[PDB]
């Protein structure tokens, strides 16, 4: 049996150009829960990121989050690429400021 | 507390 | 109110390089108290709650045995169901355990949980009742047979009704002003312009405790909606936001209502 | 990816597409054919043994405006008693297992059954 992960790429506070904020990648309903996840800065990935503690739901689908601090800019591309033995690429979804 | 599991 | 208490148990058998991985998570209500992990440096049971450290360390190292006897009965747990569905060892499998009371605002037992999991599927599970075990396919029958002999059925329910309990009311005074405060959500409507002549309303909720929340598009009164599962914000709070495509000029008609324990009465939004 | 099977006096539609409760609800009216409300425990009992392992959406449902647990034909029925004994949250939708029947939140997406009482022979 395996589950394919379902990301969201969000910010702490609403997000304002300058201003110190934490980005959090949040990937959901996956199995098995040998996961890869990388958080990215354009392209290349963010030196000091933080993991949680990974838990499961009552439909025992695994939940992890990724948080790192980030200045957000107008230019700046900020995207979080996961890598799941569900998936055969792994599968990179961009930050949306209105998401 | 949690509790002591019993062998499946 | 309703508090409840949840421990998740994993383990994720390693071929070859292991030695299987052995998690430990516990949560009071939404947030995260207790954690275990066999990779670690030194395996203890570790406070994820900053009011958990009151907690002697007569409860640490009793909370570690209790973790350790689990590891080594989880890892006997693998190789008895890789016979049961008579499996190669060269193959990797987990098994997840969650277990839990949940209490009113009284706050008394309402209904106790335990059920068992193999490769992300059902696998045993303990009946409403907390006497009776629900098998999924037929190898989960030869480990009811084995349950209801020992009596496996009549102990956890000793735990859930009584112990668990016992013990959740005892984390809620450690952590009450963590536990038991309730922030409202800050909630704002936000305006999206398209291409087809239409628009897409978003009604926000950010910063809230619980997590528990139902938010809700209106016209006159739903399937249309583009809801999104609760986030953790990082901090301790939630966010959730609902999507509507709406035609240009109708912003105003399209009203969103805001459902949270922590709110006196139901919000009503409109863009602005 | 969809199938059809038959029980006693009620024939069931199995949609093998992850989809949300409403979306569930959505696609078995399409087909003319009510989102699967459970009679009786030997019904839930063969429902659990016969299906693939993963979650299903049934319809039971919680209703803010009546605030109360209901069912898609708003009707009673002989497991009423096992799902209150449950003591589920007052929010989110029920979703069928192979071993359990719980509450979670409707937009999460899980497979979908549909099913409607044969009133008389095919």
């Amino acid at each position: 049996i395996q589950k394919t992960p379902q990301i969201q790429v969000y910010s702490r506070h609403p997000p304002e150009n300058g201003k110190p904020n934490i980005l959090n990648c949040y990937v959901t309903q996956f199995h098995p829960p040998h996961i890869e996840i990388q958080m990215l800065k354009n392209g290349k990935k963010i030196p000091k990121v933080e993991m949680s503690d990974m838990s499961f739901s009552k439909d025992w689908s695994f939940y992890i989050l990724a948080h790192t601090e980030f200045t957000p800019t107008e230019t700046d591309t900020y995207a979080c690429r996961v890598k799941h033995a569900s998936m055969a690429e792994p599968k990179t979804v961009y930050w949306d400021r209105d998401m | 507390v949690g509790i002591t599991n019993v062998d499946l | 109110g309703s508090h409840s208490m949840r421990y998740f148990e994993t383990s994720v058998s390693r071929p070859g390089l292991g030695e299987p991985r052995f998690i430990i998570v516990g949560y009071v209500d939404d947030t995260q108290f207790v954690r275990f992990d066999s990779d670690a440096e030194t395996p203890r049971m570790e406070p994820r709650a900053p009011w958990m450290e009151q907690e002697g360390p007569e409860y640490w190292e009793r909370e570690t045995q209790r973790a350790k006897g689990n590891e080594q009965s989880f890892h006997v747990s693998l190789r008895t169901l890789l016979g049961y569905y008579n499996q190669s060892e060269s193959g990797s499998h987990t098994i997840q355990w969650m277990y839990g009371c949940k209490v009113g605002s009284d706050g008394r037992f309402l209904r106790g949980y335990l059920q068992y999991a193999y490769d992300g599927r059902d696998y045993i599970a303990l009946n409403e009742d907390l006497k009776t075990w629900t098998a999924a396919d037929v190898a989960a029958i030869i480990t009811r047979r084995k349950w209801e002999q020992a009596g496996a059925a009549e102990y956890y329910r000793a735990y859930l009704e009584a112990e668990c309990v016992e013990w959740l009311l005892r984390y809620l005074e450690l952590g009450k002003e963590t536990l038991l405060r309730t922030d409202p959500p800050k909630t704002h409507v936000t305006h999206h312009p398209g291409s087809e002549g239409d628009v897409t309303l978003r009604c926000w909720a950010l910063g809230f405790y619980p997590a528990d929340i139902t938010l809700t598009w209106q016209l006159n009164g739903t399937q249309d909606m583009e809801l999104v599962e609760t986030r953790p914000a990082g901090d301790g709070t939630f966010q959730k936001w609902a999507s509507v495509v709406v035609p240009l000029g109708k912003e105003q008609n399209y009203t969103c209502h805001v459902y949270h324990e922590g709110l006196p009465e139901p919000l009503t939004l409109r863009w602005e | 990816v969809k199938y059809w099977f038959c029980y006693s006096t009620k024939c069931y539609y199995f949609i093998m597409n992850k989809t949300t409760w409403s979306g569930c609800k959505a696609n078995c009216q399409h087909y003319s054919v009510p989102i699967l409300k459970i009679e009786d425990e030997d019904e839930l009992k063969f429902l659990q043994r016969h299906v693939i392992p993963e979650n299903y959406w049934i319809g039971l449902s919680y209703d803010k405006k009546k605030k109360e647990w209901a069912w898609i034909d708003n009707g009673p029925s002989k497991l009423d008693m096992k799902i209150r004994k449950m003591n589920f949250k007052s929010r989110g939708c029920v979703f069928l297992s192979k071993a359990r029947i719980e509450d979670i939140d409707c937009n999460i997406p899980y497979y979908c059954i549909c099913g409607k009482k044969l009133d008389k022979f095919p």
